[PDB]
RNA sequence: CCCGAAAACAGGCGGCCACCGAGGGCCCGGGAAGAAGACCCGGUUGAUGGGGCGGGGAUGUAAGCGGGAAGGGAAACCGACCCGUUCAGUCUGCCGCUCCCAACAGCCCGAGUGCUACCGGG
RNA sequence: AGCCGAGGGAACUCGGCAAAUUGGCCCCGUAACUUCGGGAGAAGGGGUGCCUGCGGGUGUGUAACCCGCAGGUCGCAGUGAC
RNA sequence: GGGAGUAGCAGCAUAGCCGGGUGAGAAUCCCGGCCGCCGUAGGGGCCAGGGUUCCACGGCAAUGUUCGUCAGCCGUGGGUUA
């Protein structure tokens, strides 16, 4: 007999289409400074840095090569607060509250916003979820936010999600979101850098690959190459059990997942395409601009290493649910060389 | 973070690219793409190449 | 539309339908691909290609039909419906 | 961490319409998506594709013209190759600006009910 | 049914199956054994393009077909494909 | 009857496009041009065998692996001189 592990994971199971292109956040963490929980912008490319090492471990003190991806993030617009109360099992929302006044284009995600709704009925829809927050039946507060991709010149149609807020206390999360509404919000009031994160988005996709590349299946012998079986599993199972198990690797959807990673360090917060060294004010944007992503104009984040999803996906970000015990400083680290160079 | 100077074309090229290739007599060599990497290793010479720094040398040398 | 009269210089990509097809059937696509495409953007029912068009269409055969070609159009209409002539450029 | 309102207690919230028509689909220009279906972006409240003009990039210095060339030939001339014009010429399944051409014109689904016990309020 | 693959080079397999390597011509050089006829194209090594000229053979031939020499020059590669 | 409007109509010679015509009707029939294949055979001549398949006109119910206005198919008339 020989022993050997089997192959492909069954933890992200079944691998099918996602639900969606913006990616839903399941769970949040558990933090004392009361801000709001992460941001959304999106992906352009990527280049390398040469930084002095700041991490514990070997290397530290040291001048490495560092690969880096960029994330241009506008910002973001609040347009409404929810609450939530308990149920029998779960969380459940109990009432919204929305800003009167939206951009024309929010129309085309909602198609149907309300006719008149003035200021003062917005007002008092306020006052109304304020004494209802006052009493003690509410448990949480989220903030409503969309993005708006027409300041940077990639298309009209925003994103709609929900956000959550730090802190353990309804009325200091209320009086937070009371005065954010009807704002426009910045990653730099949000993030800090040094900070690890963990990225939310949906993979590049790949259509229908066969179990070689989906799980790792080993190519059959030349023989059976030159029979016809060589980019084939050998059998689907035994005699008995007298069904085919679902455990058998076969063809099927590769790519366009759900992922998450965890901790992403952040580097650099940008301002309107400038980053700032030694004083002087560089552009990211290499010679000739991203490859399939033109200029970056607005706003940007640069973060270590590698991300899920196409260029131009939407992103999604939150702080580090789940860091490790030796965490490196939350400070921009010391850069000595940003490349800038045609990447195509 | 200092640019290197490539041994076939004689163009400084950018930090984290190119190669070292080293001689089992110490001697070294920088090259700042596979191009170059081949054509020195198959003997193209440069100083009849026009993109090239050695097309001035040997310009000079007429 | 474009006025009837008036010739109008059109350059057609050909190399948007190579790798669409085999090799071996690039220059019989592209006769149909220049018809459509100036059909759609002269916005004739009735398109009529003339034989220096196709002949250099099929110059190099019929596995290297030119990438880029430069073709003049002049529509005349009538009966309603408009009827586009192509010639060379 | 991944799947998950067909979870038969088949859920909650906000908003729109009904009690001609909200909304949705075919159609059109296209991909970051794709075996058919599905998904995403845009459709003159416009830079979606093409063209033009500019950036970046791949090869490696075009044709023509002129001057040399081992040597041969009375002489004129022949002559592989070299030099100059020349980081040239060709191309670009990348980026930006510009309405010059085309995103027109249409066509199809589509919710409306009553009895009993009422509930909570007239 | 075909083309290419970094580093390693039979660790694959009953088994180098299959694929790959060599390859035309001229010169040099050529073992054991032997029925002295062979082995033998043994093995192994060097060269080959284009241009400018000079010579030889048969021939009456500035007709035709063959055999050598020197020099200049280009390419990663000159039986450059077959 | 179900299998099913599914398999097969690929592999050994991957071949069609533009203009014009006929016709109720043309990817498939005719003319011209461009593009291609064979080229010590897919070209030319002619035994055996077959027996009218030869020629012209007129047709498209069936046959031709699809269509067909075409045809070694159908019909009417002809045709082999020592
Ligand atoms: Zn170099």
């Amino acid at each position: 007999k020989i022993h050997r592990p089997r192959r492909g994971s069954l933890a992200y199971s079944p691998r099918k289409r996602a639900k969606s292109i913006v990616p839903r956040i399941r769970s949040w963490p558990k933090d004392s400074e009361v801000r709001m929980l992460g941001f959304a912008g999106y992906k352009a490319g990527m280049t390398h840095i040469l930084m002095i090492d700041d991490s514990p471990g070997l290397t530290k003190g040291k001048e490495i090569f560092v690969p880096v991806t960029i994330v241009e993030v506008p910002p973001l617009f609040v347009y409404g607060i929810r609450a939530y109360k308990q149920g029998y099992l779960g969380l459940e929302t109990a009432t919204e509250v929305w800003f009167h006044d939206l951009h024309k284009n929010v129309a085309r995600r909602i198609k149907t916003l309300p006719k008149n709704y003035n200021e003062e009925a917005f007002q008092a829809k306020l006052g109304q979820l304020e004494d209802l927050v006052n009493d003690g039946e509410i448990a949480d507060v989220r903030l409503l936010v969309h993005t708006q991709p027409w300041l940077i010149g990639l298309k009209k149609k925003p994103e709609v999600m929900e956000y959550a807020i730090g802190g353990d206390d309804v009325k200091a999360k209320f009086d937070y979101a009371k005065e954010k509404i009807g704002k426009e919000l910045r990653a730099g009031e949000v993030l800090h850098e040094g900070e690890l994160l963990d990225v939310i988005a949906v993979t590049k996709g790949k259509g229908t690959q066969g179990p070689v590349k989906r799980w790792g299946v080993k190519v059959q012998f030349h023989k059976a190459q030159r029979a016809g079986k060589g980019r084939h599993i050998g059998n689907l199972g035994p005699w008995h059990p007298a069904r085919v198990m679902w455990t058998v690797p076969q063809a099927g959807q590769m790519g366009f997942h759900h992922r998450t990673e965890f901790n992403k360090r952040l580097i650099a917060i940008g301002e309107n395409g400038k980053l700032v060294l030694d004083g002087n004010e560089i552009e990211i944007t290499p010679k000739g601009g991203f490859p399939h992503y033109g200029i970056v104009r607005s706003d940007f984040l640069m973060i270590e290493g590698t991300i899920p999803g196409s260029f131009k996906r939407i992103i999604r970000v939150r702080p580090a649910i789940r860091p490790p015990k030796k965490k490196p400083p939350v400070e921009r680290p010391q850069i000595t060389y940003v490349s800038r160079e045609s990447k195509q | 973070a200092r640019w290197n100077v490539c041994s076939y074309c004689g163009r400084e090229f950018e930090p984290g690219t190119g190669k070292m290739f080293v001689r089992n007599d110490g001697r070294v060599l920088f090259f700042c793409s596979s191009k170059c990497e081949k054509y020195y290793f198959m003997g193209r010479n440069p100083r009849k190449l026009k993109w090239t720094k050695a097309f001035q040398e040997a310009r000079l040398q007429r | 539309p474009i006025k009837p009269g008036e010739e109008v210089i059109f350059v057609v990509p050909i190399n948007k339908i190579k790798k669409r097809v085999p090799r071996w059937k690039r220059a019989p696509r592209a006769a149909r691909f220049v018809r459509e495409w100036i059909a759609r953007h002269a916005k004739a029912d009735e398109v009529i290609i003339g034989t220096d068009v196709n002949e250099k269409i099929w110059e190099r055969g019929a596995e290297k039909p030119p990438g880029k070609l430069r073709v003049k159009v002049v529509v005349e209409e009538s009966e309603g419906k408009r009827i586009a002539r192509v010639s060379l450029a």
